[PDB]
């Protein structure tokens, strides 16, 4: 971290992932188009 | 009322309720109580109900509001409120969150309304109340407008208990060869009709019935009975006698392009002269047939017809049959070849989106309103010079330009500040930017407005304060960059002549004060001028106008007002000693605005913005300009000479009283000068170093700002502790900016003595203070008071010198924290 020392750290604090041996996971917004269920609550489209 | 909101799948019933109580509040034999009940009630609904279900509404106030009559009097509040409310549905381009966005319709209403109510109120005479009630209401209105709307149905002529009056169409003979087209139009329309009927599955029967399904009258026209048929006509007989009666010519000289056979009346475009035609035409019969209402209703001895609203009002779609089956007879007379004559019609209709803006026409109105206030003013000072015991023939005109206009220009230009700021380049509002006229407009109204009221303070009395708001707000709108690059050159000589005028009257208050005109001249400068000129030179320099502006006879305008005042301010009077504060502030704003180092006149030459260098030197002789820049005017030491008296001041440790000149006009000047060109000189941070780059204009340097901030400082701690000293804020804030460029050595040279002196006080008057609490009865009760006034003069230095130390910290806490620092440890102890 680069700025940390200079802002967060005197003000308590943490960070994120300090205390994990492993990198956090991530997940990213996949542009590939996929079917899925009609919500049951779908503001415009109602099935019967 | 709170319920009404999200009611938008009633919007028909709420509608209905809306015009319902609307006109029970127009009612007779209505007290005042149940007046003031009913209008409650209306005001409570809107201001719950949604902006889109209010437009029908709006469409009726349109109508009712311009005639400012009694009952416009709460409408007037009705949209004030509502514009106030919902000005994002109107004005931003994405509209209010969750609200939509406003349509083109209602964005047509609103700038009728507005434009309505501003013309009844400028041929109205005056009334302190209804003025009261209106001026709020033009501002909202104009504030929710958006400033480069364009209406589509843009009207040049501008036409004109609603009474439709159409065109006497009866009286008017018809022509034969119109008699002709009126044949073959009536039997296209047979056609059509018939396509039509066939779609219902109707077909030519021996008499008309729903359940045989067969209209009698369809069938072929040799065979159609004569009698049905000039019936058929006569609506077209009519139509082409209304537009004869309009003096509209059509000649068939020249050419243009049973079984239902209608010619397609789409595919053939039509003009957009030829629209506004059919507009008008549908307009007439809009107006046949709201009469035709009104009779019925005049018969039943009362009521009012929904649609009894105008044409133009009515939206798109209630409209659309109208202005469409004109559409189709007037393209029948194009393919039968009668293409109608415009005239009056065809030179009305020009201009651009530029000209229809509403910002570029509400400009317009104001010059042609600062003319007339130019003419009212000089009648108003012929009859004070003369003749004082008269009533002036423009009272109403004075009246409402006073109170309604000023306070009108104020808001709108605060509203729309950085639309007309903005440029294609860079645009700094939510969205548009004002076009170069619309910019040229703006500069000249503040041109107009500063001359208008130049030594006539007394003059304008009471409104004197507005005039003065009205310049500031106008100064801080105003983008003189785009004027004096690419503008006409009676604006940029405008905005020249302002200048030299301001000049010339600093250059007489000088004087005078050095040692009623006088009286004139003092007042307008001291309450007019110096704050307006010192917004404006604020504004060019905080916006970079500077290079682009002050050039030429601006900066020699310029250059005779700073150094009029700095010669003004040695001087030792007690007008001077009330003076100096604003002669300072304009004299800092004006060292920033400037584009060159009159500090360093000896490497002038290096500079481009200068008049030595625009100007050839055959040049500036028809000019009074001296030989050499150093004699511009002398009087201002050069920067060396300049910074050695301030250190000589600091460390020889005079008090306030000693160097007032120095302090309230120099070290500001300073200030405002040494940031400004320490980005130009060497040090800055070079983007064209690469390329080739000319030597520096000037020599300021980190050295020059620290040295400065230091002496500040030490004048500073000088005057600590006296009794009174106003100018320790004034200073603090004029020096804020140089503290950037402030070194290291600082914090331990000056900064730590100076907190510690402070420190030290405040513990000796907390002893103080506790010895008096262990005191009692009138030892306590008297001293308290002198405690209270040590903690006064304590504040009032905490004051003076803890915002520099603010900015210091801010600019050196990271290598503080990055490595730890003794220095710093003690500041932080005291």
């Amino acid at each position: 971290l680069r700025f940390f020392a200079i802002c967060g750290l005197q003000e308590g604090f943490e960070p994120f992932a300090i205390n994990m041996q492993r990198p956090v996971t991530t997940w990213f917004s996949k542009s590939l188009p996929q079917f899925e269920p009609v919500p049951l609550e779908h503001p415009h489209y109602e099935v019967a | 009322a709170p319920l009404f909101a999200g009611t938008e799948h009633r919007a028909i019933m709420v509608d209905s309720m809306l015009h319902t109580v609307y006109r029970l509040s127009r009612g007779r034999s209505l007290t005042k109580a149940q007046r003031d009940v009913i209008e409650d009630c209306l005001m409570a609904l809107c201001r719950y109900i949604r902006p889109s279900m209010l437009q029908h509404l709006l469409r009726r106030l349109v109508f009712d509001v311009p005639i400012l009559n009694e009952f416009a009097k709460m409408p007037l509040k009705l949209l004030t409120n509502h514009y106030e409310r919902c000005w994002k549905y109107y004005c931003l381009p994405t509209g209010w969150a969750n609200f939509g966005v406003t349509s083109e319709e209602e964005l047509h209403l609103t700038r009728k309304l507005f434009w309505g109510i501003f013309d009844s109120l400028a041929h109205k005479k005056y009334d302190q109340e209804l003025y009261r009630i209106a001026m709020p209401c033009l501002c909202a209105i104009a504030g929710a407008l958006p400033p480069d709307y364009v209406d589509a149905s843009y009207s040049s002529k501008t036409e004109k208990n609603f009474d439709p009056r159409p065109v006497e169409t009866l009286n008017v003979i018809i022509p034969e060869k119109l008699d002709s087209f009126i044949n073959k139009f009536a039997e296209y329309t047979h056609e059509k009709w018939a396509f039509d009927k066939i779609q219902n599955n109707w077909s030519y029967g021996e008499n008309i019935d729903e359940e045989l399904k067969t209209h009698p009258m369809l069938r072929p026209y040799k065979t159609f009975s004569e009698k049905d048929k000039e019936i058929y006509r006569w609506p077209i007989k009519e139509s082409l006698k209304a537009m004869i009666a309009w003096e509209w010519t059509v000649e068939k000289a020249r050419e243009g392009e049973y079984n239902p056979q209608p010619p397609d009346l789409s595919v053939v475009t039509l003009s957009r002269e030829l629209q506004a035609m059919a507009e008008q035409l549908a307009e007439n019969y809009h107006n046949t047939w709201g009469r035709k209402k009104k009779q019925e209703l005049e018969a039943k001895g009362g009521g009012s017809h929904p649609l009894l609203v105008p044409y133009d009002t009515l939206t798109a779609k209630e409209k659309a049959r109208d202005r469409e089956k004109a559409q189709e007879l007037l393209k029948f007379l194009q393919m039968n070849g009668y293409a109608v004559t415009r005239g009056l019609k065809d030179m009305e209709l020009d201009t651009s989106s530029i000209e229809k803006r509403f910002a570029f026409g509400f400009l317009q109105q104001l010059l042609r309103w600062m003319d007339i206030s130019q003419e009212f003013i000089a009648h108003l000072e012929a009859v004070v010079s003369s003749g004082r015991v008269e009533k002036s023939p423009h009272e109403q005109e004075i009246k409402f330009f006073a109170k309604i206009l000023l306070p009108l220009i104020n808001q709108y230009f605060t509203n729309h500040c950085l639309y007309f700021l903005s440029t294609p380049a860079k645009v700094l509002g939510s969205g548009g930017h004002a076009s170069n006229k619309e910019k040229e407009m703006i500069t000249s109204l503040f041109c107009k407005l500063a001359a208008l009221v130049r030594h006539r303070v007394s003059l304008f009395g009471t409104d004197a304060p507005a005039v003065v708001n009205c310049l500031h707000i106008l100064a801080r709108s105003l983008d003189a960059r785009t004027v004096m690059k690419s503008g006409p050159e009676i604006v940029k000589a405008g905005l020249r002549s302002f200048f030299e005028s301001a000049s010339e009257d600093i250059e007489k208050m000088v004087e005078n004060l050095r040692l009623k005109g006088v009286g004139q001249n003092l007042t307008y400068t001291t309450v007019a001028l110096l704050p307006v000129l010192t917004t404006l030179f604020q504004h060019i320099a905080q916006h970079q106008f500077g290079d682009d502006v002050i050039l030429d006879d601006v900066q020699v305008s310029c250059y005779r007002t700073l150094c009029s005042i700095y010669s003004l301010g040695t001087t030792r009077n007690p007008y001077v000693e009330k003076l100096r504060p604003a002669l300072g502030e304009c004299l800092a704003r004006l060292a920033a605005a400037m584009p060159v180092a009159f500090l360093e006149p000896e490497l002038n030459e290096y500079n481009a913005c200068s008049v030595y260098t625009t100007k050839s030197p055959r040049e500036r002789a028809i000019l009074g300009l001296p030989n050499s820049v150093e004699e511009m005017c002398p009087d201002i030491p050069v920067l060396e000479r300049l910074m050695a008296e301030i250190g000589g001041l600091a460390e020889s440790g005079a008090r306030y009283t000693e160097m007032p000149h120095v302090i309230e006009i120099t070290l500001p000047m300073l200030c405002s000068y040494l940031p400004r060109w320490w980005e130009r000189g060497p040090e800055a941070p070079p983007p064209a170093l690469p390329a080739g780059a000319p030597p520096p204009c000037t020599a300021v340097t980190s050295d020059h700002l620290n040295s400065l901030l230091g002496n500040i400082l030490r004048i500073i701690v000088n005057n600590l502790g006296i009794d009174e000293a106003s100018w320790m804020k004034r200073l603090a804030v004029f020096a804020q900016p140089i503290v950037s460029r402030a070194r290291p050595e600082l914090l331990r040279s000056h900064f730590i003595p100076t907190i510690g002196r402070l420190r030290k006080r405040a513990g000796k008057v907390v002893a103080e203070e506790e010895q008096l609490r262990l005191e009692a009865k009138a030892e306590a009760e008297e001293g308290e008071l002198l405690v209270r006034d040590e903690f006064s003069v304590l504040c009032r230095d905490l004051y003076a010198l803890y915002p520099l130390l603010i900015r210091y910290v801010d600019n050196n806490r990271a290598h503080w924290l990055t490595e730890p620092n003794p220095n710093a440890e003690e500041l932080f102890r005291m």
